[PDB]
């Protein structure tokens, strides 16, 4: 850790210096009211980008939060296979992956994995 | 005291979490933002206590599973909020 | 003799959204009797892009 | 949609109709019996409406026969004043107090200004409402579509027309709207609505053709009154329902032929609207999953009593609709001691029912 | 030593977090703190296995709420608070000063790091996380994991039913 | 700072009694005041908020002090520590209630509400019973609390013997 | 006799029932804030 | 369990969640069961046909999340200092746990959310909230042994629960304030025993189980609707409303027996002063119950006349009539009950 943090800072300093060189090495010209205008294919923009952007994969978005938190429970598997009771480890692991598949196929069949339409 | 040198900091952080959960911000999401802030601090203390035990840290996974579900459920209720009120502002709800 | 029965004026007591109305509460109105509040259809503002020419 | 000529023969149900008149369909019934398996191209709802005395009934019967549709006769107050055993409640009216005296269409055409008119109009809305729900149960449990003469959606026209003529008061109209608002939202709008636009002069001639005693003798069917109905159907009802239901307009299919009309219906396509999910047209009948089908079926098959309990809206500031307490006691005495009203239908021994000692059954979606 | 400086930063970022209003300002504050708490937890433990897991778990939650922030609270405002910047910077340096002149043998947490353990402890010579995560998958505690599974799957049925996907997208109408 | 009211006889340790009663005057005042400033009055600004704290707590301190002084003054003046003293005490706090509420009647009647309240408290002190005593009977089960167990896991063998030890 | 009896008691009880109504007519945040204040006091007494 | 197969699941998972809490031999295990219970109730509670229902789904969620959060906070703190699930001598750290549990159940000082979320619930939802959701919270409070904190909640519960209820006309909101009062009796019964509490809770749920059906079967939500409600036999309507008196705990009816056993034990334990404040405050609760009976005890009314008929569900009504019968004649069966001796 403490080694990694030091190099993490050292890299961040180095990368930071890079633009601090770029900001000075960059040619400097007077900024225009149009030069800094946004790019939207050369025609002025109708709509701010900060309007509410509708969402259609919201349902998947929530399911993503869940499925990760079961990744927290499969990852330890390997580490404790040499040390655990094989029946308990075998049984539980399987009924862990079957539960996941059944959940997935259930929603897939119910059509929730499809986007809002 | 022992509790002041070792357990004070997380508790002071926890109450600051709650004071976020009650302050007046327009958007409901401000509650969700502060929700997993508190959970982050609960993990920190729980992880202090579990480590007083030599090998009991496995229960951290149990706690995290319930952390996401309340956040995940908290996010679902917000979705259902939108499709009846159209917006998530607190002041938009009937005061009762 | 004439016999009194619970009349419309007697029951006006219970007509409001609250027994003892005041300025704050009298302004209110009784909820829908079926207890269903249909959500109201609102505006639809869609983002726009001048896709092209560049 | 597919007439007998198109199918070349009688309707072939996909699966046996569920005996919805005799067995309940609750949640635990829905597990083993599914709803979508019975729906065909003809599983739709048709409302055959029009002005007064436009031969809707004759047209509906013929129409419902071609499309293999169930035909539901238009509601009338005989459904309230004639009990199951057939006894006529109106015979009891000499006993009843004047406010509780029986009131019918005959009375409306003869003393339209009587305060019981406001009562009479709400009853028609309530009757149509119950009948309309009965049609939905038939549709959802049998898959055979239904043909209705006048839906509860179109009933507010008569109340509104009566209001313009001044028969009703402000209060009665205010009460009616609250009932309609409290209740109308829970129905499924019809797939198709057919209108028979008879011009105002024609219907006035046509009414005299029936030569019904009270109607010809009456004054209600004036140019003003009959004109009001025309303005209300086309400007308020038809303009609104067309956002959901397909709309066909004829001068008079009652005077015209129905075989041409059935061939007009089959031309109309009911799938082009299915493409977009949120398309208003036929939105109500768009169920994504099998659960949604069953939920709607449960609501009308199993929760109709709830649907008919929403008509309890307390409004007493209106004096016409209120029934005095002294009358209520007297009316309760006469009404419920009449032959066949002592007990629920099918239990009044004095009317000839037998085996009550060993009888324990009651009807489903039955009263009481 | 950095443990005390970690104490200072987690305190500092928490003070400002109480004062954020813009949802993304909250998010950036929270994301920074999730790094420190993750770092700090592994100091007082036999391994950083849980910091990896915690970091991974929360990052999943970080993305999702941006997606909803960018759809619900997209149009909001920031305000640099000169009171806040001075206050945090004022205390931050103040706290950093203490950590240099602190009896930081006393401030260290008594929880036994892996090296803090004795040399005789035979159970400390196995894989880094073998024993600790062990009885998560052994009788009788394994059934708790199984109970989660239904709980998580049953949750997966709750979201779709609360959500009612078919009745449209989500917009801040 | 921590003085108990009845630590001494009735006509004693005035400074001890005033602190004891003002303690409960402040606590109740703040407790109600917290609801008042958030839920009912809802003042705006950091200064007026204190006025609600002072308004709800201030006179409520005046009441407690008045009762102690009048009760203490009566105890010495009459020459006996009897129930009428606390009755005499209550009417003082009631008088302060009227001045607080600007109402002649409210102070008078509330004194009686407070007057009989104090009398019963003296009754308790003099007869030897308590208002919220520690429960003497505290039941933690039914009749078969040690019998009704439904768990399935086999309890492995014991490690303690009720028998007298062997050596 | 009925000033200390019923009719006044009702006129007072109803008056309080009005006050409790306003105390219930607040945002959800205020009630939770009230709870957090209670927690903070207990925590503060814990340090003592 | 009314609409779809999914509703069947959420009900069961609620049972499992509650059981895990009350069968757990440690705070942490208990806290998990609360989380299981939390998400079992919300989907049952949220319906998008109502703008009000989703608001109810919110206030409950924010409150319960905070309660479980603070509950876990103290439990970690509790065994950080004692290293046991139990505290040898109760102190502040145990008080904090009590405060969360009371808020979890909506006791007096932290009840505000509870009536204010009752506007947008169906009757069957309110029953699940009023009766079952109060099992797990109140049952854990039996472990903690703080007197003054628990005692304060009782005194405020009966007071706030009663006085607040006088001003309501919405039956759903009225029952909430009525339920807060009965909650006060439980906590009083909880500092003395549990077997009384177990008995008292069962009777409380019984009566609420009855009154909910009568409103649920006939979809009544406002006092006016009671007067407009049509019944064939005014004798029948008169008798159905005689359940409110039992809910008021009048001795001729079954609903007093619960109140009765809570006094024969509180008095046995010398808590005389508490009973005065409680029993006296119950009168105010008994008051607005009579305001409902105005629509039954008088028995000739001015009623709207576009209804001649009662349309009611059989099975609910069939079970409701059975439950009502005992609610009026259940007293003579005290001989049979052997759980008080
Ligand atoms: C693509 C869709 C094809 C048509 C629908 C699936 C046909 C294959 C039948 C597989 C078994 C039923 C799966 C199903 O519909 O979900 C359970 C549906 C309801 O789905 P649900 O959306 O209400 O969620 C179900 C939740 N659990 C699993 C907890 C109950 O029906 C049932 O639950 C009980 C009846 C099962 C048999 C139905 C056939
Ligand atoms: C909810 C989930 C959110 C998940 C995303 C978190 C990060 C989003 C931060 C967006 C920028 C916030 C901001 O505007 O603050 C401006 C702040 C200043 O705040 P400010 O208030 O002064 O800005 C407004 C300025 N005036 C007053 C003039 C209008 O500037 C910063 O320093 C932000 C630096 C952001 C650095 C880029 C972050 C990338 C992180 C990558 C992953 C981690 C490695
Ligand atoms: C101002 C504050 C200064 C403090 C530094 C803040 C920046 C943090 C950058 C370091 C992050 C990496 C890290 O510290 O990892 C620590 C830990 C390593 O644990 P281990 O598996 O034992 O490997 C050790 C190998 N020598 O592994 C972990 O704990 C997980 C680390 C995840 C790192 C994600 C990358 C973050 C990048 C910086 C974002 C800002
Ligand atoms: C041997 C297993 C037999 C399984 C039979 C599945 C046949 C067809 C699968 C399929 O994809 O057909 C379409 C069907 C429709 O489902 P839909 O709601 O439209 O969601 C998108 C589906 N691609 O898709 C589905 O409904 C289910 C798709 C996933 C099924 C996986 C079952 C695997 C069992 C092992
Ligand atoms: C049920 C409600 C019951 C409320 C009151 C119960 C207590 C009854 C009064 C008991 C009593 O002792 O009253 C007499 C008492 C005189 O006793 P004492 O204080 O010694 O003064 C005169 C002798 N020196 O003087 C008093 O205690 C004052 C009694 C005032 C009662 C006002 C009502
Ligand atoms: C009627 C409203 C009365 C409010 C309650 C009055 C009160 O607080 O009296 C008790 C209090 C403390 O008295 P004590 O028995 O010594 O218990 C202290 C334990 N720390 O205060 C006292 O010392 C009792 C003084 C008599 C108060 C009579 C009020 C009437
Ligand atoms: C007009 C209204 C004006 C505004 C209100 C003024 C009153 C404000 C009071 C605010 C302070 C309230 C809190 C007081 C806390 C006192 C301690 C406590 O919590 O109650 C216990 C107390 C004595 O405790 P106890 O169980 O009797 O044991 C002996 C202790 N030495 O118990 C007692 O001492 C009880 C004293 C009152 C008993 C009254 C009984 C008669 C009631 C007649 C009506
Ligand atoms: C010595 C004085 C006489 C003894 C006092 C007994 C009080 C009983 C008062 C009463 O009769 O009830 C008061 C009230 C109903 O009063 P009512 O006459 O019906 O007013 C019209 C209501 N629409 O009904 C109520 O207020 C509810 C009953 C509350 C009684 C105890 C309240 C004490 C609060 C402290
Ligand atoms: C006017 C409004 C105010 C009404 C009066 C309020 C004051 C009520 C009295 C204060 C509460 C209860 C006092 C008490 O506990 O009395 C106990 C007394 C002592 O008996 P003991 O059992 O031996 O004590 C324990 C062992 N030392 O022995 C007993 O007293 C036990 C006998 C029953 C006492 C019940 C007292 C409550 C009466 C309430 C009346 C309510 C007003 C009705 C009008
Ligand atoms: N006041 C009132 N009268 C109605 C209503 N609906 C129908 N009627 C009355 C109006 C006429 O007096 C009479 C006309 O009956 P119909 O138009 O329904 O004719 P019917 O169905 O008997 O056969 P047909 O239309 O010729 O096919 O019934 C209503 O909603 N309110």
């Amino acid at each position: 850790m403490f080694s990694i943090i030091f190099i993490a800072l050292l890299i961040l300093l180095i990368t930071t210096i890079v633009m601090f060189l770029a900001s000075i090495l960059s040619k400097k010209a007077l900024i225009d009211r149009e030069k800094s205008s946004p790019f939207e294919c050369g025609f002025d923009p109708k709509s701010s980008s900060r309007l509410p952007f509708s969402l259609r994969f919201f349902l998947i978005t929530i399911i993503f939060l869940i499925f990760d938190v079961e990744i927290a429970l499969i990852l330890p598997m390997i580490i404790i296979m040499k040390y655990s009771n094989i029946m308990i480890w075998t049984i539980t692991s399987i009924i862990f992956i079957l539960i996941l598949l059944i959940g997935l196929y259930h929603e897939w069949n119910q059509g929730m994995l499809n986007w809002s339409n | 005291m022992i509790m002041i040198l070792y357990w004070s900091l997380p508790m002071i952080l926890f109450i600051l979490g709650l004071f976020c959960f009650v302050s007046n911000r327009k958007h409901l999401l401000s509650m969700l933002l502060s929700l997993e802030f508190i959970v982050l601090m609960l993990f920190f203390m729980l992880f202090i206590y579990l480590n007083m035990l030599n090998y009991e840290s496995y229960f951290s996974m149990m706690f995290l599973t319930f952390s996401v579900c309340e956040g995940a459920l908290g996010l679902s209720i917000l979705v259902s909020m939108i499709r009846t009120h159209g917006n998530d502002y607190f002041q938009s709800f009937s005061i009762m | 003799a004439a016999k009194w029965y619970p009349d419309p004026e007697f029951m006006k007591q219970f007509s409001g959204p609250v027994m003892y109305p005041d300025e704050v509460t009298s302004l209110w109105t009784v909820p829908p009797w079926n207890s269903k509040v249909t959500p109201v259809e609102k505006s639809v503002r869609n983002l726009t892009l001048n896709f092209g020419p560049q | 949609i597919s007439g007998k000529t198109m199918r070349g023969g009688p309707r072939v149900p996909k699966a046996a109709p569920y005996p919805y008149k005799t067995k309940k369909y609750s949640v635990f019934n829905a597990i083993f019996d599914k709803t979508s398996k019975r729906f065909d191209e003809n599983s739709k709802v048709i409302c055959v409406e029009g002005p007064i005395a436009a031969g809707k009934s004759k047209f509906a019967k013929e129409l419902a026969e071609e499309l293999d549709m169930e035909y539901y006769p238009a509601v009338d107050l005989d459904l309230i004043y004639i009990n199951s055993y057939g006894y006529d409640m109106r015979k009891l009216d000499p006993q009843l107090p004047p406010s509780c005296r029986s009131y019918d269409v005959r009375n409306f055409c003869l003393d339209p200004s009587h305060d019981l008119a406001a009562q009479f109009q709400i009853r028609m809305y309530m009757l149509r409402y119950s009948q309309y729900i009965d049609a939905l149960q038939h549709v959802l449990s049998t898959g055979q579509g239904v043909v209705l003469e006048r839906s509860p959606y179109s009933d507010f026209v008569f109340m509104e027309a009566m209001f313009r003529q001044g028969y009703l008061s402000r209060g009665a109209r205010s009460v009616y709207n609250e009932l309609r608002q409290n209740t109308i939202g829970e129905l499924l709008k019809p797939h198709l609505v057919i209108y028979l636009d008879l011009p105002v002069d024609a219907v006035k001639k046509q009414i005299k053709a029936r030569n019904v005693d009270y109607e010809v003798q009456s004054k209600v069917f004036s140019d003003a009154y009959l004109s009001d109905l025309e303005q209300l159907y086309k400007q308020q009802y038809l303009k609104d329902i067309s956002t959901h239901a397909e709309l066909l307009i004829y001068d008079w299919t009652a005077g015209g032929e129905t075989e041409v009309v059935v061939e007009d219906i089959e031309r109309i396509d009911f799938n082009q609207f299915e493409a977009d999910i949120h398309n208003k047209k036929m939105l109500d009948w768009r169920f994504p999953l099998e659960a949604e089908w069953c939920e709607a079926r449960i609501k009308y098959c199993h929760e109709k009593p709830d649907l008919m309990n929403y008509f309890n809206v307390p409004r007493f500031d209106v004096p016409e609709l209120v029934r005095s307490a002294d009358d209520g006691k007297v009316w309760r005495d006469v009404w419920f001691n009449a032959p066949g009203m002592k007990y629920r239908p099918g239990y009044n021994a004095d009317m000839g029912d037998e085996g009550l000692l060993t009888k324990t059954k009651i009807g489903i979606n039955q009263g009481i | 030593m950095i443990q005390l400086m970690l104490y200072s930063l987690i305190i500092t970022t928490s003070i400002i977090f109480l004062n954020m209003i813009h949802p993304l300002a909250l998010g950036l504050t929270l994301l920074i703190q999730t790094i420190f708490v993750c770092l700090l937890t592994g100091l007082m433990t036999k391994s950083f296995w849980y910091s990896y897991i915690l970091f991974l778990i929360f990052l999943g939650g970080m993305l999702v709420l941006f997606i909803y922030v960018t759809s619900l609270a997209s149009n909001e405002m920031f305000n640099l608070s000169m009171k806040l910047t001075l206050f945090s910077s004022l205390i931050l340096i103040f706290m950093l000063i203490l950590s240099f002149i602190m009896d930081k043998t006393s401030s260290s947490l008594f929880l036994m790091n892996n090296d803090m353990q004795s040399i005789i402890n035979m159970n400390s010579y196995f894989m880094e996380n073998s024993l600790s995560l062990n009885k998560l998958y052994n009788f009788p505690t394994n059934f708790i994991t199984i109970l989660l599974m239904n709980y998580l799957l049953i949750t997966l049925i709750v979201i779709v039913k609360i959500t009612k996907l078919f009745k449209g997208p989500i917009r801040m109408m | 700072l921590r003085s108990k009211y009845y630590d001494h006889p009735d006509g004693e340790d005035a400074f001890g009694k005033i602190v004891a009663t003002n303690k409960y005057a402040v606590s109740a005042g703040v407790a109600w005041s917290m609801f008042d400033v958030l839920t009912l009055s809802k003042p705006q600004g950091y200064l007026p908020t204190l006025g609600r704290f002072a308004y709800n707590t201030g006179p409520l301190m005046g009441m407690a002090t008045a009762f102690t002084l009048t009760t203490l003054v009566a105890t010495n003046a009459r020459g006996k520590d009897d129930k009428i003293n606390y009755l005499i005490g209550g009417f003082a706090a009631g008088g302060v209630f009227g001045a607080w509420k600007h109402n002649h009647v409210a102070g008078l009647c509330a004194g009686l509400f407070l007057g009989i309240a104090g009398v019963i408290k003296k009754m308790s002190i003099e007869q030897g019973w308590e208002f919220f005593p520690n429960t003497p009977i505290k039941q933690y089960g039914g009749l078969n609390i040690a019998g009704n167990d439904w768990t399935i896991m086999a309890d492995p063998p014991k490690n303690w013997t009720t028998e007298k030890p062997k050596e | 006799s009925e000033y200390f009896g019923g009719q006044h008691l009702y006129q007072k009880l109803s008056m309080y029932s009005k006050t409790l109504f306003l105390m219930h007519n607040n945002s959800l945040k205020i009630y939770l804030l009230l709870f957090v204040f209670w927690i903070l006091i207990l925590l503060i007494l814990l340090f003592l | 369990m009314f609409n779809n197969s999914s509703k069947i699941l959420f009900i069961t998972i609620m049972i499992i969640g509650t059981l895990i809490t009350v069968t757990s031999n440690s705070w942490l295990g208990a806290w998990m069961g609360l989380e299981i219970n939390l998400l079992s109730f919300i989907p049952l509670l949220s319906d998008n046909n109502n703008l009000m229902s989703t608001e109810a789904s919110l206030k409950y969620f924010l409150t319960q999340v905070l309660a479980s959060t603070v509950l876990l906070f103290s439990s970690i703190l509790l065994m950080l200092k004692n290293n046991m699930n139990n505290e040898i001598n109760e102190s502040f750290t145990s008080m904090i746990i009590m405060s969360a549990l009371l808020l979890k159940s909506g006791a007096a000082p932290f009840h505000f959310w509870f009536p204010n979320m009752m506007e947008g619930l169906t009757w069957m939802n309110a029953l699940m909230l009023m009766t079952w959701q109060k099992i797990a919270p109140l049952m854990l409070i039996s472990y903690l042994n703080i007197k003054y904190l628990l005692l304060i909640s009782v005194i405020l519960s009966v007071i706030i629960g009663a006085i607040g209820g006088l001003n309501q006309t919405s039956l759903r909101k009225l029952m909430a304030f009525s339920s807060i009062n009965h909650l006060g009796w439980m906590l009083s019964s909880l500092m003395i025993s549990e077997s009384i509490w177990l008995i008292y809770f069962f009777f409380y749920s019984f009566l609420s189980f009855v009154l909910t059906f009568m409103f649920n079967i006939f979809k009544l939500f406002h006092l006016n609707q009671l007067f407009s409600w049509f019944v064939n036999s005014k004798i029948l309507k008169f008798t159905l409303f005689m359940n409110f008196l039992s809910l008021g705990g009048l001795p001729p009816f079954l609903g007093f027996l619960p109140k009765w056993l809570v006094i024969q034990q509180l008095t046995l334990c010398n808590q005389y002063f508490m009973l005065t404040l409680m029993m006296m405050s119950t009168l105010i609760t008994l008051f607005f119950y009579l305001r409902i009976c105005y629509s039954a005890f008088m028995m000739n009314y001015f009623e709207n006349n576009w209804i001649m008929k009662m349309n009611m569900n059989s099975i609910n009504y069939n079970m409701y009539m059975i439950m009502t019968f005992f609610s009026i004649f259940g007293l003579f069966l005290i001989s049979l009950f052997y759980f008080m001796f």
